[PDB]
């Protein structure tokens, strides 16, 4: 199963150019047809464009003047440039592979479903600067405990517990945008109250845009 | 000795699809990667052979088939398709080895008031076999009632014209199509790429 | 150029039910139709192509039918993990278009929230802010009411709620309500309480603590 990985900045200033690359492994660029798709938060899928490494492209007419897609066969990549961006371009961007055609070459009159997606990358269009979160303990049959992750920008932040060893009963709340224009969320986990004081609980917080990593031990107060 | 591909691709006039043209190509060299590296085409696909690495084999013959259809029908020029074009005008076999090349010919094959000279077969008693050309203008019997010539109730002229005006949607604009077939007989190989 | 509309836009259905989601194309597209399942925080996943061909790796309870302009995705025997947004796509002609999405939530038995309250950490208080958090864990349905009481006054102004997506195993929700005060405002009061109202409770549950007491 071919794997696709989006990479590129999660933050772009208004009027500047959004730049993303999709690195392909497990198969060649030249064997498949590729597209860019995006999804604004809580909204539907929007198609951006198509490329076959012959250089042949099809761009969504709504975006066509701002969009460029290219391939690099030596690095097994393809790329997207979206020019002069506004808040309307804030979205998760996905690179995709089309189901394999039974021919070589291209055909504007023949379209295929997307069988492989990258994980997606959040891009925020904002004039505001990246800011790492502050992390605070949420201290206690069943006991609850957590970490409050606050005042970071932009999305996303990831939370794990005990480096991924504790997954059962974990709830990581969607972030809330504050009027400050920063984000906050909590991660909580439920555990036997019998385990408190012997078992170690650490929330691992990572905010890639600021390279903030924090490991906070959460003790009974 | 250069294969006459200019004469197929760059002809002032193309055939109606019911009367599709075929050109037998032998005893010549042809650069096919050179042909592919035009920005000009909507469609350039190859089954069993590759457009890019097209330049290394010989063949007993190449056939170049050409004709005009609506944009919305180019999809029907492929193995295992159905519709008026694939069933009644131009049929590729399931095991097709070759290339289908198409491009928008709106600037040449449209005119003010519509170009009505390009025809297709709408009715036929049964489907074409692969690479069959049917040129017959016999009145079609659509009902249990015989015809004996003459248009009437359930008795139609089997050809109908496209109506290509410049303002049509791109699925209704004329496309020129070239289909290349490559055949090996137990017999001299004469059409080669530069290797 | 080609428009797709799905129906319904939102639906809850029981485990074991038969669910149908339709897609209407604004012009004929033959059998050139795909369906995707998208789970929260994941990429859409290809279920069906060519209107009715099941993609390999997709359980046999998904099936598709239709041609022309009317298309159906059927889930026979709905499972808790089928919680998702479903999307149709047309493969007739450029531009690629998708329907608007159909959100499918799983019905289950009423479950009361378990309620926990968290005083702010000493660390946050030193930064000059106090966040108090009320957790409603693993409840159904989603309708819940949280009220903040501060020495028995209703304190309504600076609270925010966040809800998890439905759990893919137990079909429950969890909710957080966060009350944020300055350190100075936090120090004006002794007793902090969240009062929770839900279908699965016979009477409101209140969780409280007394400021500055281990
Ligand atoms: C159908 O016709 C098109 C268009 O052809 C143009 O009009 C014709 C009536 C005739 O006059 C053609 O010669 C003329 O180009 C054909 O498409 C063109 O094909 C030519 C010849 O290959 C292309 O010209 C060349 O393109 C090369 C790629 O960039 C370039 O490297 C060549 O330059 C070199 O060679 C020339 C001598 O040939 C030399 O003078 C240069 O200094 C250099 O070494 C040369 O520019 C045109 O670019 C093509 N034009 C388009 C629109 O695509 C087409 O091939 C023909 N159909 C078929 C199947 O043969
Ligand atoms: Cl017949
Ligand atoms: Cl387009």
């Amino acid at each position: 199963q071919v794997q696709l990985q989006e990479s590129g900045p999660g933050l772009v200033k208004p009027s500047e150019t959004l730049s993303l690359t999709c690195t392909v492994s497990g198969g060649s660029i030249s064997s498949y047809h590729w597209n860019w798709i995006r999804q604004p938060p809580g909204k539907g899928l929007e198609w951006i464009g198509y490329i076959y490494y012959s250089g042949n492209t099809n761009y969504n007419p709504s975006l066509k003047s701002r969009v460029s897609i290219s391939t690099d066969t030596s690095k097994n990549q393809f790329s997207l440039k979206l020019s002069s961006v506004t808040a309307a371009d804030t979205a998760v961007y996905y690179c995709v592979r089309e189901m394999r055609r039974g021919y070589s070459g291209y055909d504007y009159w023949d379209l295929y479903a997307f069988d492989i997606w990258g994980q997606g990358t959040m891009v925020t269009v904002s004039s505001a600067s990246t800011k790492g979160p502050s992390v605070f303990p949420l201290a206690p049959g069943t006991a609850a405990l957590g970490c409050l992750v606050k005042d970071y920008f932009p999305e996303p932040v990831t939370v794990s517990w005990n480096s991924g060893a504790l997954t059962s009963g974990v709830h990581t709340f969607p972030a809330v945008l504050q009027s400050s224009g920063l984000y906050s969320l909590s991660s909580v986990v439920t555990v036997p109250s019998s385990s408190l004081g012997t078992q170690t609980y650490i929330c691992n917080v990572n905010h890639k845009p600021s390279n903030t990593k924090v490991d906070k031990k959460v003790e009974p107060k | 000795n250069l294969c006459p591909f200019g004469e197929v691709f760059n002809a002032t006039r193309f055939a109606s699809v019911y009367a599709w043209n075929r050109k037998r190509i032998s005893n010549c060299v042809a650069d096919y990667s050179v042909l592919y590296n035009s920005a000009s085409f909507s469609t350039f696909k190859c089954y069993g052979v590759s457009p890019t690495k097209l330049n290394d084999l010989c063949f007993t013959n190449v056939y170049a088939d050409s004709f005009v259809i609506r944009g919305d029908e180019v999809r029907q020029i492929a193995p295992g398709q159905t519709g008026k074009i694939a069933d009644y005008n131009y049929k590729l076999p399931d095991d097709f080895t070759g290339c289908v090349i198409a491009w928008n010919s709106n600037n040449l094959d449209s005119k003010v008031g519509g170009n009505y000279n390009y025809l297709y077969r709408l009715f036929r008693k049964s489907n074409l076999k692969p690479f069959e050309r049917d040129i017959s203008t016999e009145i079609y019997q659509a009902g249990s009632t015989p015809c004996n010539g003459v248009e009437g109730f359930n008795c139609y002229f089997p050809l109908q014209s496209y109506g290509f005006q410049p303002t049509n949607g791109v699925g209704y604009q004329p496309y020129r199509v070239v289909v290349l077939s490559f055949e090996l007989l137990h017999a001299p190989a004469t059409v080669c790429g530069p290797k | 150029d080609i428009q797709l509309t799905q129906s319904p836009s939102f639906l809850s259905a029981s485990v074991g039910d038969r669910v149908t989601i339709t897609c209407r194309a604004s012009q004929g597209i033959s059998s050139y139709l795909a369906w995707y399942q998208q789970k929260p925080g994941k990429a859409p996943n290809l279920l069906i192509y060519a209107a009715s061909t099941l993609q390999s790796g997709v359980p046999s309870r998904f099936s598709g039918s239709g041609s022309g302009t009317e298309f159906t995705l059927t889930i026979s025997s709905l499972q808790p993990e089928d919680f998702a947004t479903y999307y149709c796509q047309q493969l007739n002609s450029y531009p690629h278009t998708f329907g608007q999405g159909t959100k499918l939530e799983i019905k289950r038995t009423v479950a009361a929230p378990s309620v926990f309250i968290f005083p702010p950490s000493d660390e946050q208080l030193k930064s000059g802010t106090a966040s108090v958090v009320c957790l409603l864990n693993n409840f159904y349905p989603r309708e819940a009411k949280v009220q903040w009481k501060v020495d028995n006054a209703l304190q309504s102004g600076n609270s925010q709620e966040s809800v998890t997506e439905q759990d893919s195993k137990d079909s429950t929700y969890s909710l957080s309500s966060t009350l944020t005060l300055s350190k100075a405002d936090y120090e004006k009061h002794k007793v902090y309480a969240c009062e929770v109202t839900h279908q699965g409770l016979s009477s409101p549950v209140t969780k409280s603590f007394n400021r500055g007491e281990c």
